[PDB]
């Protein structure tokens, strides 16, 4: 039952020693469990007894089948230990695996006990079952196989696993082998019959090498229940959420509820938290029990109705194309499906409202499909074909003329409304014919007082003294008045350094009050000229 | 041969950079590769008792596919072997040549002790499969410790070719060679294979022009008329240039701009004016004095997006105090894509700081780093990488820059 495999050596951490706990005194009943559980195991050859020489050991305890059940705490010995290679801790997603004729799962049972410990490294798991009487010595034991709860097990039982499956993967190229923690999914396109053949080859050679495992019966059927999906042979779909439905929900289970509903929200379409989210202002506990409204009630109860709602997922075939739509929601908000074939979506997603100080609509879409892009090559290994709701001169006109490198992957235009546009532009020289505001903001950033005005070449002019206010926020309400009090064309003139921001990044969202405001009035003039100018005489 | 012990700077642990994810296409060549190499004994599988990591990618020229590691880490955690110095007269050569000698490395034996630094992941597609580690048994390519455990080696092959070339000249960094002369064309590309043959005696392989390389000078605009708009334009660059050149002056310019006129209104320029206007070109004819490179200190480069495909630069140490300046311009087929154009500059800004100073500068990339690393190594060609930072361009240095001549 034990394993010929060749031993890995470990190591503990640079200059620290074994450890040396004591252990937890216990009672005459969970003794004699123990004493039971050790001494099957000493059967088998997975402990060895030991005596005076090992200075260190570890507290184990009892549970509970009905019956008692071994733990050993190694959280000790664990900080103590060298650092292994990280096991993985990618999940493979459902919309980037291949259809195949025949899968069999295979689960290898007693994973960790079933592989050698490195026999310089046992010493360090020795730990010892008490007495009724105490001052009797106990029994002392170490490990001589991979403990359950060690930080080394894991990683090493994944490279033992791997080790003992190269040579049959060389010898049968088309079938696949998935390996996930102590799972085997293996997968071929051979007649049903062939492919039980093969498959018994692969657990007699498992087992050659001491991995048991689940036969026919003793087993697992489809539909897969995996990671919250349901995987059937010619499709997937995702295991239904539940909303619960009580008359008193608390703080804690509005907070629960959101996340669900959150994470719902990259599958289905048009799940809203708005009005549920609103219940949590100014909660003064977790306990804390807050009252429906009606909106919350409707909005639940809305969105109960679309989790029923019958949401399937297809397989990748490497023989099609993979191609990815998007569409802009609302400001910031993107959603996005990725399929081969009209209508058949390999996987959806949404990303959630990105917002800041400031940026473009054309800059968000970007990075969407950014995101995606890094997404898709760890999925399928390649990049999808866009199609993006944006005119190609919109594009063109843009990244053509922005200080920031940025590129888009080969795309196409589609014509979803709404479109993704440029929501002003500003010109290029100064317009001729149109007043010129001479705008200015200064403030005492103490007092917080302060004023900001302009003065244009027409005679026009004003000032507004501001209570509780900033240095660069009179800068921008200077801008602000002239945008309001002039025409549907304008030149503007200002020393302050950020309007120059504006001029070499145009913006059309933020996270300031004041600049919104500016955004709206540059949205509506028709021609704006926008000028810099040192301040100092 | 025997190894020569190797350690890691005093308190520095070996790199464990992430893996980041790669096209089919990249693994199953780099899967390729490596089979073969581990087939010759150059690398060898390893176990989960090894955690450290560097990370690996794949890179072209036409049909086959090079193996690229970036050791990046590992170099600055890499003990100091104070390699071979620079010669001064390599940059002021007419004509240098860069050869690739990765090859030569591996067939010398890394530090047994030394060699788990080096371990490295194929990735897998999906989390189907977990990566494939391996790690050095020969000294590896981009190391900066092989260049310097083989210099004795390297120097003994190149002597007959350097004793009976009095001339030419012959600087190494990393994997490549840089080899100058000061012949014809002709006699200077024929004079490199007399060379190559006699690297490929041993086992190593299977046009730049220094004396071009001169900061630019920046150039005023020049008006029939002047317009308010075009005074306040001026006015804003020369208040710049000023932390440059002291001697720069606005006075009367501004002057110009008192009162609130139209923006498009013409204004005259006083005789004043003219001359400062003046003074200032002729400030502006030369590089400013003083500035001269030191060797204890980092070198800096800096480029900003003009836009239509022009990117210009910035090499410097102190602020305001210019080693060199330039201007790249897109090439063939690049006319859609941002980033091969920026990947395409730092390589020839890198190539000219090893040249003159051998060194590689550090670089402030205009571009987002999601952007950058998501498609930098597509279009990657160098066996060395240089160190990077991405940053928000100042409107006015931008402005300032395109005025070059
Ligand atoms: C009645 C007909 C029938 O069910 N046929 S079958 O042989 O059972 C069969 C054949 C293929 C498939 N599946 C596919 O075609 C596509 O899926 C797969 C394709 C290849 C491989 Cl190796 C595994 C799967 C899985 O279904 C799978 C994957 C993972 Cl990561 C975990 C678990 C897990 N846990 C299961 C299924 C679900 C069942």
């Amino acid at each position: 039952p034990i394993s010929p495999i060749e031993t890995v050596p470990v190591k503990l951490k640079p200059g620290m020693d074994g450890p040396k706990v004591k252990q937890w005194p216990l009672t005459e009943e969970k003794i004699k469990a123990l004493v039971e559980i050790c001494t099957e195991m000493e059967k088998e050859g997975k402990i060895s007894k030991i005596g005076p020489e090992n200075p260190y050991n570890t507290p184990v305890f009892a549970i509970k089948s009905t019956k008692w059940r071994k733990l050993v705490d190694f959280r000790e010995l664990n900080k103590r230990t060298q650092d292994f290679w990280e096991v993985q801790l990618g999940i493979p997603h459902p919309a980037g695996i291949k259809k195949k004729k025949s899968v069999t799962v295979l689960d290898v049972g007693d994973a960790y006990f079933s592989v050698p410990l490195d026999e310089d490294f046992r010493k360090y798991t020795a730990f010892t079952i008490p007495s009724i009487n105490n001052e009797t010595p106990g029994i002392r034991y170490q490990y001589n196989v991979l403990p359950q709860g060690w930080k080394g097990s894991p990683a090493i039982f994944q490279s033992s696993m791997t080790k003992i499956l190269e040579p049959f993967r060389k010898q049968n190229p088309d079938i696949v082998i998935y390996q996930y923690m102590d799972d085997l999914y293996v997968g071929s396109d051979l007649e049903i019959g062939q492919h039980r053949t093969k498959i018994e080859e692969l657990r007699q050679h498992l087992l050659r090498w001491g991995l048991t495992t689940p036969d026919k019966k003793h087993q697992k059927e489809p539909p897969f229940l995996w990671m919250g999906y349901e995987l059937h042979p010619d499709k997937w779909t995702v295991q239904p959420i539940v909303l619960p439905e009580k008359d008193s929900w608390t703080v804690n289970d509005i907070q629960k509820l959101v996340g669900k509903l959150n994470w719902a929200s990259q599958i289905y379409p048009g799940i809203k938290v708005r009005q549920l989210c609103k219940l949590l202002r100014g909660t003064k506990a977790l306990t804390e029990v807050i009252p429906l409204t009606e909106e919350a009630e409707l909005e639940l109860a809305e969105n109960r109705e679309i989790l029923k709602e019958p949401v399937h997922g297809v397989y990748y075939d490497p023989s099609k194309d993979l191609i990815a739509e998007i569409q802009k929601q609302g400001q910031g908000q993107w959603t996005y499906q990725i399929y081969q074939e009209p209508f058949k979506n390999l996987k959806t997603g949404k990303y959630a409202r990105m917002r800041g100080a400031h940026t473009n609509d054309v800059k968000q879409l970007t990075e969407a499909v950014q995101k995606i892009t890094t997404e898709s090559i760890v999925i399928w290994g390649k990049t999808p074909k866009f199609k993006l709701p944006i005119q190609k001169e919109t594009w063109e006109t843009w990244w053509t003329e922005y200080w920031q490198a940025t590129w888009i992957p080969e795309w196409e235009f589609v014509n979803t409304p709404p479109l993704v546009k440029l929501w002003y532009q500003l010109e290029k020289e100064p317009i001729v014919g149109a007043e010129t505001f001479y705008v200015d903001g200064a403030a005492n950033r103490e007092t917080k007082l302060g004023k900001a005005g302009y003065v244009t070449n027409r005679g026009r002019q004003k000032v507004v003294t501001l209570t509780d206010t900033t240095n660069q926020k009179t800068e921008l309400q200077a801008i602000y008045l002239a945008l309001q009090d002039s025409g549907l064309e304008v030149n503007i003139v200002t020393d302050s350094q950020y309007a120059l921001g504006i001029i070499q990044a145009q913006p059309d969202q933020s996270e300031s009050e004041l600049v919104n405001q500016i955004i709206e009035q540059l949205i509506k003039k028709e021609k704006v000229y926008l000028a810099w100018v040192p301040a100092h005489k | 041969i025997e190894t020569v012990p190797v350690k890691l700077k005093p308190g520095m642990d070996g790199p464990k950079v992430k893996q980041w994810p790669l096209t089919e296409e990249k693994i199953k060549a780099l899967v390729e590769i490596c089979t073969e190499m581990e087939k010759e004994g150059k690398i060898s599988k390893i176990g989960p008792e090894n955690p450290y990591n560097t990370p690996v990618f794949a890179i072209k020229d036409s049909t086959k596919w090079r193996k690229l590691v970036d050791f990046r880490e590992l170099n600055k955690r890499t003990q100091d072997f104070w390699g071979i110095p620079h010669p001064a007269g390599l940059k002021k050569k007419k004509s240098v040549t860069v050869l690739d000698v990765g090859d030569a490395y591996f067939s010398v034996p890394l530090d047994e002790d030394f060699r788990k630094y080096t371990a490295f992941t194929i990735p897998s597609i999906n989390n189907e499969t977990p990566g494939i580690r391996y790690q050095y048994n020969v000294l590896p390519q981009g190391w900066k410790g092989s260049p310097a455990i083989f210099q004795s080696s390297m120097t003994k092959i190149l002597e007959p070719f350097r004793k009976q070339n009095p001339d030419i000249v012959i600087y190494q960094y990393m994997d490549d060679l840089y080899v100058g002369s000061d012949l014809e064309i002709g006699q200077h590309r024929t004079k490199i294979e007399e060379l190559r043959q006699h690297l490929l005696r041993w086992g190593l392989t299977t046009e730049l022009h220094p004396d071009k390389w001169t900061v630019q000078p920046i150039v005023l605009p020049e008006k029939d008329s002047w317009t308010v708009n075009d005074i306040q334009k001026l006015v804003g660059k020369l208040n710049w240039a000023s932390q440059i050149y002291p001697g720069i002056k606005v006075r009367q310019l501004c002057k110009l701009l008192r009162g609130t006129k139209a923006l498009t209104e013409v204004i005259p320029l006083t005789e004043e004016a003219e001359l400062e206007l003046a003074e200032n070109r002729e400030i502006l004819k030369e590089p400013v004095h003083g500035v001269y490179y030191d060797p204890s200190k980092d070198l800096i480069a800096e480029i900003q997006k003009q836009g239509q495909g022009q990117w210009t630069y910035q090499i410097y140490q102190e602020p305001f105090k210019n080693l060199k300046t330039g201007k790249y311009a897109r090439m063939r087929g690049a006319h859609t894509n941002d980033v091969k154009q920026l990947t395409e500059a730092v390589q020839k800004i890198t190539t000219e700081s090893i040249v003159i100073w051998g060194k590689t500068p550090k670089f402030k990339l205009p571009i987002q780093k999601e952007t950058w690393e998501t498609w930098w190594t597509e279009y990657w060609q160098a066996t060395w990488i240089p160190e990077w930072e991405f940053v928000n361009t100042p409107p006015l240095v931008k402005l300032w820059y395109q005025l070059e001549k």
